[PDB]
RNA sequence: GGGGACUCGUGAGAGACUGCCGGGGUCAACUCGGAGGAAGGUGGGGAUGACGUCAAGUCAUCAUGCCCCUUAUGUCCAGGGCUUCACACAUGCUACAAUGGCCGGUACAAAGGGCUGCGAUGCCGCGAGGUUAAGCGAAUCCUUAAAAGCCGGUCUCAGUUCGGAUCGGGGUCUGCAACUCGACCCCGUGAAGUCGGAGUCGCUAGUAAUCGCAGAUCAGCAACGCUGCGGUGAAUACGUUCC
């Protein structure tokens, strides 16, 4: 089955598949769960075809998916780099944008120990 | 120490099984600071081992430790030019630790899911001696009297 | 006149009051199996009463404070120690040769300055 | 009845104790229900200071601030005695507090 | 500043500045000190020569620079890749 | 520290959030502690002197 | 209310000082073991640092001899910086999971802090937080819920219901002002990492190991630093040849 991405990890608790999701995690797949009222203890495999269409609207009504979201995302990062920034800056050269310390640190926005 | 031996601290025996043995295996698999969960661990151990088996499990635990015991150790030694192992004999009580000490360390690297059933298998091929503890004996008796012509 | 000594392992003190009675540890509102479910506490405590003899008589009740469960099971030992010791001078030498009389003074050692923890270092790291 | 309390608070020792009662104490003759000092827990105020007065942090030397609180009688207000407590003082080393 | 209670921080001094042209026009260059300062919706047009700690950064705020900050587009420091 | 520091600490601040606490004998602004007011050097110097009513050397 | 029955609190003593005994020891020192005891040889620990050394550190806690400037090397203000970043080192935290993660219930501390404050309840918000407000210069008020511990379900060894670094969006608190240049809260995204080479660090008892609590600096920045506190809580020492 999917809905949007393939959703379905084989023998997983559903309230955990949907966080497979672009969009949904721990949190949202609970209050989406409890506003729908399926149990969030079930396997996947157990779920049915009218279960998966009355949750692939509830996620488009006001939620959101794979594509769109990284389309905003990306759309966000490349404004902030046209506009010319200090956080705009730093992501033109790569480096991390929310203050953290340069000196020993940032391997994850760089790539590991260079060893020049 | 250079000031004569230290004496050892004594232990307790167990309501449920009134022996100092299965204190210490506890003491053993104990980490943390977690006695209870020690226990609780030992204790599902012995008891998916009486489920196995049916007889009792400090009777089970006591032919496992009496499979296991060793006679002589490795310990080494160096004089000049080279380094060789010398085989010297081992206390009871030594050789009771070092067997305790293998047969947790080979059930914490065993391939199952949690230590109740590993333990429990562990302690059950100790019994049947043929476990990795009963190896790893095998492997050092073998290998400290393969250097019996340097027992001084 | 009820009998009442002092019972501390580490940081917790019991209050006795021993009355005769058929034996039951009433540890206000909590029963044995209620408050302590380690089996190596339900053995500490009530050690001293069947060290000797005799076997599963007149009750206790204390109040709680302080420490830990082995602190506090500790220190309720040590007060039926004291309590039966008072009661009954002719055991005397059992308890005593027993070593349930002794306040067994263990307290964890304080931290000092320079030393992670009390006997924990921080890294030499030499050069 | 019983209206007048005190908290009398010393910073030393053997002096707190001393000029409670021999000064305060005084008011037995006087005629005032005595409950007699209660002693209070100590205040204890820790602090630390580093030995050296450059770079060397594992020198350390620590101190403590002890606090005493007793006498917290209930001695009734009878005119005398409290005019009495009133016109004699104490040393500045203890501090009286009437309540 | 940056809480749903006072709305946003602007300097009186700026705001007495800025208010004062943006009546009739949008001003040249001009000074400013005060890199601390966010853009209420009326720098649109205009320019601001933003200190950075030795000289001042002319900036221009189109249609999007609203949310930000003054000197967040003077580079307050220089770094000029080592190798 | 600096005379000219402690006139300009002690003076009235505009932006009253610029103030800070400096020592009360040599005017450290770093170690006050505010039930004295003194740095730490000089709480100790004067601890050992024993003119503070309370303070005294501790052991447990 | 009543009570000094009990802990407890804080004032004064007894006691543990090889005190007594047995054997040994030049009979002396002392050694080894016993009875009574809370503790046995120093009951445990803290403070306590000899002659001196490193021309050790501090001219930047403070102070001090000689030189150097007095429209300046004095002083103030507004921004920036002390927080950068191809790299290496040192000290701590996090993990790499099933001794475990999550959900619900649930019991036991010490020591501290508090009128520029502790904000009991009540209301709003999933939330951090905001609002009115009582008690509290304090054993009576707040902090205050302790976490480890226990029970029932789920997950089933997987880069995972492990891991929380990075990033986008949205809020709270202090501060005139939080891009530089603070902390916290909500959602989503969810990297390395699967036990770490040669080598190397600490630790003998309530120790190591582990989990929480408090203070000091401070308007905010310290649940990764410092100093103290408490709970659970082990294995080894045959021996001094070897670094
Ligand atoms: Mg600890
Ligand atoms: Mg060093
Ligand atoms: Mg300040
Ligand atoms: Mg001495
Ligand atoms: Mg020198
Ligand atoms: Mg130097
Ligand atoms: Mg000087
Ligand atoms: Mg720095
Ligand atoms: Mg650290
Ligand atoms: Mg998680
Ligand atoms: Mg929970
Ligand atoms: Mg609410
Ligand atoms: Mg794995
Ligand atoms: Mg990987
Ligand atoms: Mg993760
Ligand atoms: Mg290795
Ligand atoms: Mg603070
Ligand atoms: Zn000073």
């Amino acid at each position: 089955a999917r809905l949007v991405g393939v959703d379905l990890p084989r023998d997983k608790r559903m309230e955990v598949a949907l966080t497979y999701i672009f969009g949904i995690g721990r949190t949202r797949s609970n209050e989406i769960l409890a506003a729908t009222g399926i149990d969030r203890d079930l396997r996947t495999r157990d779920l049915t075809e009218e279960q998966l269409i009355h949750l692939r609207d509830y996620i488009e009504a006001n939620l959101k998916v794979e594509g769109d979201l990284r389309r905003e995302v990306q759309a966000d990062i490349r404004r902030k780099i046209e506009i010319g920034c200090y956080q705009g800056l730093r992501h033109r050269r790569g480096m991390p944008v929310r203050g953290q310390r340069t000196k020993t640190n940032a391997r994850t926005r760089k790539g590991p120990k260079r060893t020049i | 120490p250079r000031k004569g031996p230290a004496p050892k601290r004594p232990l307790v025996n167990d309501p449920v099984y009134g022996s100092q043995l299965v204190t210490q295996l506890v003491n053993k698999v104990l980490l943390k600071g977690k006695k209870s969960l020690a226990e609780r661990i030992v204790y599902g151990a012995l008891e998916q081992a009486r489920d196995k088996t049916g007889t009792d499990p400090v009777i089970t635990l006591k032919r496992a430790l009496d499979n296991v015991k060793p006679a002589l150790e490795v310990r080494s030694r160096r004089v000049g030019g080279a380094t060789y192992q010398v085989p010297v004999e081992v206390r009871p009580d030594r050789s009771t630790t070092l067997a305790l000490r293998w047969l947790v360390g080979y059930s914490r690297q065993r391939r199952e899911k949690t230590m109740i059933e590993r333990l429990a298998n562990e302690i059950l091929d100790a019994s049947n001696g043929l476990g990795a503890s009963v190896k790893r004996r095998e492997d050092t008796h073998k290998m400290a009297e393969a250097n019996r012509a340097f027992a001084h | 006149r009820p009998i009442q000594t002092v019972g501390r392992r580490k940081e917790a003190v019991v209050r006795v009051r021993l009355v005769p009675g058929t034996g039951k540890f009433d540890l206000n509102g909590r029963s044995l199996e209620d408050y302590f479910p380690n089996k190596v506490h339900q053995q500490l405590i009530k050690a001293p009463l069947v060290t000797v003899d005799r076997v599963e008589s007149f009750d206790i009740f204390a109040h709680l404070g302080g420490g830990g469960p082995s602190g506090q099971a500790g220190a309720l030992r040590l007060g039926i120690a004291r309590a039966l010791i008072l009661v009954s001078p002719e055991d005397r030498p059992a308890l005593k040769k027993a070593g349930f009389l002794t306040r067994d003074p263990r307290a964890t050692e304080r931290k000092k300055y320079g030393l992670k923890k009390a006997r924990k270092a921080p890294q030499y790291s030499k050069r | 009845g019983q209206k007048i309390r005190i908290r009398l608070k010393a910073y030393d020792h053997e002096a707190i104790d001393a000029s409670a009662r021999k000064i305060v104490e005084t008011v037995v003759r006087t005629g005032a229900s005595v409950v007699g000092p209660v002693p209070l827990p100590t205040e204890k105020n820790v602090y630390c200071v580093i030995r050296s007065p450059h770079k060397y942090k594992d020198s350390r030397e620590h101190f403590e601030m002890r606090t005493h609180k007793r006498l917290i009688d209930i001695i009734d207000p009878t005119p005398k005695t409290v005019d009495a407590l009133m016109r004699i003082d104490l040393p500045a080393s203890v501090d009286v507090n009437i309540q | 500043p940056r809480s749903l209670k006072k709305g946003p921080f602007v300097d009186e001094h700026l705001l007495k500045k800025v208010d004062v042209q943006n009546e009739k026009n949008t001003k040249q260059v001009i000074k400013t000190w005060s890199r601390r300062s966010t853009i209420i919706p009326d720098f649109i047009g205009h320019t601001f020569a933003v200190h950075d700690g030795r000289k001042h950064v002319p900036v221009f705020v189109t249609e999007s620079m609203v949310g930000h900050k003054l000197g967040e587009f003077a580079p307050t420091r220089t770094f000029k890749g080592h190798i | 520290a600096k005379k000219a520091l402690v006139n300009k600490a002690a003076g009235k601040p505009r932006f009253a959030v610029r103030a800070y606490t400096r020592c009360s004998k040599c005017g450290r602004p770093r170690a006050v502690y505010r039930k004295f007011g003194l740095c730490r050097i000089c709480l100790r110097e004067m601890a050992h002197a024993g003119e503070l009513p309370g303070v005294q050397k501790s052991s447990w």
